[PDB]
């Protein structure tokens, strides 16, 4: 990446 | 192992929009199987030291620096103008609202010279520590962040205004000053315990130097907004302090 | 100036009963205003670097206030004289809910409510005015009587705390005996919320003018056996403390 | 030098 992307909605 | 210099810190903090009065900075000293977890210790005089534990995501002495930066910025997000003054609203908006810089409480006595309601938690996100709370909590709920009617629920109306404006100010900053390409939606979760109700407002933001920045604020509302248990003066006598030694007397 | 552990241990060598002292180290003392006539010393260790300390009646001196540094740490090392030391160990182990730190024992589970405090180096007579003003009235406490210890402490720990008290009394009266015997001072002060009784002792040392040690029991207006409507609240174990800056 | 309970 660089580990991410949790709540991208 | 290595030594970051503080201009490498403010080189990242310079990209924080609105940061005009930062904290005192020095050089952090790095010192870093068991679930694959990685522990990094940062020594700096002052305040001498600190420590962090996190998942390894092969680690090296080049990415752990990225981690410690990702939390340095996270803490320094409490002195960027538009959210610090919004805090000061919540501390000055009550006579018995005491602040530490990380947590706030109420009443109590020093004697020598509190009771968390609002814990400012940088470098945390509920998603990573959730599973330990769903098991301990009875159930979960929703907290509409843009509506106050629940801010009167958690805190009395004497603080619901500035608390709502504070958390929504954090929402505005993370959504507008550190936005990702695909914007990250804030994550707000509520958990009902037998003695309290804990809510966590979690935000993710994009920084050029590190993979991500995150920040959560926890606000806990106990089952009483009687409450004359706060008038007992035995709580004006409470202190804190236990050496252990094999001793046999029988 | 500079005391070294040679002088400290030389003074403690004549304290009977002590056979297990904790780690000592050299300090550096620095020290006075003519107004109110007070000398407040302070001195810097190397593992803790924080200790400050009286009202004299003669022209100060470097050698003068080191007699008082020895008074203070001589008074502190009395808690390790074996019979007294595990006489306290008996009152701590005698209750599963007595939590300690070496200077005060007495909740809570959060990462303490004083019941009895060890105060070395001071005497109740030297601070008595501030308590006579603040207290509702004064009482006497017979040390040899077990029932009074059954009043301030529950009957579970009354005996242990008792002959802990007269353990210190015997130690000061026989191992720190002056040529002219010093009577122990026991003073009771009644407050609106609690009951404070002080047990102060003076002792004779060759290197120091005097050694002082007092122990303070606090018995609140509420029993430990009852009140439980307050202690059962889990908001206890939810409180800590921090800086107010 | 340079008692309470006399």
């Amino acid at each position: 990446r660089s580990g991410q992307r949790r709540r991208s909605n | 192992q290595f030594n970051i210099t503080w201009e490498e810190q403010l080189q990242a903090l310079s990209k924080l929009d609105g940061l005009h009065h930062p904290h005192k900075l020095e050089d952090i000293s790095v010192h870093w199987p068991v679930d694959i977890s990685v522990f990094v210790t940062c020594a700096t005089m002052s305040s001498h030291n600190t420590h962090y534990t996190f998942k390894p995501q092969s680690p090296d002495d080049a990415m752990v620096r990225e981690y410690v930066l990702s939390r340095i910025i996270a803490d320094n997000l409490k002195y960027v103008d538009n959210l610090y003054l919004a805090a000061g609203a919540v501390i000055c908006g009550n006579d018995e609202y005491i602040s530490d810089g990380n947590v706030v409480g109420i009443h109590i006595a020093d004697g020598v010279g509190i009771l968390p309601v609002i814990e400012f938690m940088p470098g945390v996100h509920v998603d990573d520590i959730s599973d330990k709370l769903i098991k301990s909590s009875s159930y979960q709920g929703i907290f509409k962040t843009d509506n106050l009617e629940e801010f009167e629920f958690l805190v009395d109306k004497k603080n619901a205004n500035n608390v709502k404006e504070l958390i929504l100010a954090y929402t505005d900053y993370f959504a507008n000053k550190l936005a990702f390409k695909d914007p990250a939606e804030p994550a707000v979760e509520m958990y009902q315990f037998i003695d309290r109700t804990e809510v966590y407002f979690s935000f993710e933001g994009c920084h050029p130097d590190v993979e991500e920045v995150l920040f959560t604020i926890k606000i806990v509302r106990y089952n009483q907004p009687m409450q004359v248990f706060l008038k007992n003066p035995l709580l004006s006598h409470i202190r804190t302090v236990r050496q252990d030694l094999p001793a046999k007397f029988v």
